[PDB]
């Protein structure tokens, strides 16, 4: 069985998901309205924004975190926000039309939607198939918020000073979710492994995504489309 | 600069 | 009576102010949504610089303008955008109410919703005085948009180089404007003067801006609900 | 910079 400070952790990762992750979605009706060149820039913009500010404030929360150098929180926030996102709007994907569900119909996103943001199959089309492998692993909230606390928590990323302490803070997170997966998951002999290797397709996901924002943060033109948060998250001006 | 991601890591 | 150059002159502004003044509002919809700490700076953030990008547009079309040296025209757009914008925001402004009417009662701002902007009295008074002085004199498109264009052809700017050739566009603007006003303009005997006091104003109410939004620009949590635009023209990084 | 000021200047 579990152990009482195996147990702490994912209830810290827990509560902080959910005072980070809003159900209803009510705070899209604020962004700039969707419209379906880059004609869903602006609405995705600030999604992806909103989402930032999200993540920062599950990362503050998982435990041992917050001790960091404020350098190497950055360097660690910056290299996985885009991963973290892919991960937190899984919770709204479909199995049924491949979409992204967030209340109205005005908030259900294609791939054809993120087409309009500047990005094409060569990212999209690896993105859906890792929703879908992702949404198939059924996982409970406990191992979905270790998955985004495992990755926030890579020591192997660039600009990562202390990758001792990171290296340490993720070992025992992996094995907190390990211990979860064989003491309160039937029937997942085979999942710890497979969770690891959906980490693994999130690296090549960051770095495609990575180009083709490259791309579009150098026309001037689309830049300005952009928030100051996302500017400063996908920047290299670091 | 990061300084809003500084902003709200505090 | 005016000269055909005078007169191309008068023809090529109010042709191009049409090109930059949308009388029917149809692009507030597509801002972040108003909301009535700092709720509706989201909402002005988009129209400032949705705004910026018309008197951009604008001056493009100013007869002189695009000959200037690039850095120039910038020098006179980052001074003289808020001016401008101020002298462009009294098309909508009420005598009645006074408010600015863009649409619908969603786009319907007054003194408070600037306030909850970050910006005080100390600057929204002068503000609604201006408009008002301004509704009065009744302006007839011609003379309106030859001041806006007299205004950001002023020399006397930070950062201009070449203040003889601007000194000169200006000065032919200015005496098509007095020229306009004898011979179109009954019972504007007095009116250029009340005119060239306005930008005066103008000056004041620019000087007070510039200081209420550097307070805004230095606290990241609203600079970050600023567009990169705004940051770029209102910013002091020239 | 001005960067975005000189792409709509063009
Ligand atoms: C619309 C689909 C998606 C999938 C990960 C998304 C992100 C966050 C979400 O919300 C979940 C959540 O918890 N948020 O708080 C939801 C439901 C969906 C996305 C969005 C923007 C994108 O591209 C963005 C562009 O790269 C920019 C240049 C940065 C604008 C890409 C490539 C994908
Ligand atoms: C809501 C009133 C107003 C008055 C000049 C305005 C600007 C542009 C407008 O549209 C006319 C037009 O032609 N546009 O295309 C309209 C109708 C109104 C304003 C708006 C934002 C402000 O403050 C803005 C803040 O200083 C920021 C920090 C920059 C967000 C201040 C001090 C005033």
């Amino acid at each position: 069985m579990l152990s009482d400070e195996q147990m702490q952790i994912i209830n810290s990762l827990v509560e902080a998901h959910h005072k980070t992750y809003d159900d209803s979605y009510s705070d899209f009706v604020r962004f700039r309205p969707p419209v379906r060149r880059l004609s869903m820039l602006p609405h995705l913009a600030d999604l992806v924004s909103y989402s930032i500010q999200k993540v920062i404030g599950f990362a503050k929360m998982i435990p041992g975190f917050r001790d960091l150098t404020a350098e190497d929180q950055i360097a660690l926030l910056k290299s996985s926000a885009i991963e973290i996102i892919m991960l937190r709007s899984n919770q709204s994907f479909s199995l049924e039309d491949m979409s992204w569900s967030c209340g109205g119909p005005d908030f259900k996103y294609c791939i054809n939607d993120v087409t309009k943001a500047g990005h094409t199959l060569e990212l999209l089309e690896p993105l859906v198939k890792f929703q879908v492998g992702l949404k198939k692993l059924k996982l409970h909230e406990e191992e979905h918020v270790l998955l985004m606390a495992i990755c926030l928590l890579s020591p192997d990323r660039p600009g990562v000073q202390d990758h001792v302490r990171i290296e340490a803070l993720q070992d025992r997170l992996c094995d907190v979710l390990q211990a979860y997966i064989r003491i309160q998951h039937p029937g997942g002999r085979l999942l710890y492994a497979k969770m690891i290797q959906k980490l693994a397709d999130l690296r090549s996901l960051n770095e495609e995504h990575s180009k083709q924002y490259r791309s579009l943060s150098f026309q001037p033109e689309h830049s300005m489309q952009l928030t100051p948060l996302v500017l400063e998250v996908f920047g290299s001006e670091v | 600069k990061h300084k809003i991601l500084h902003r709200l890591l505090q």
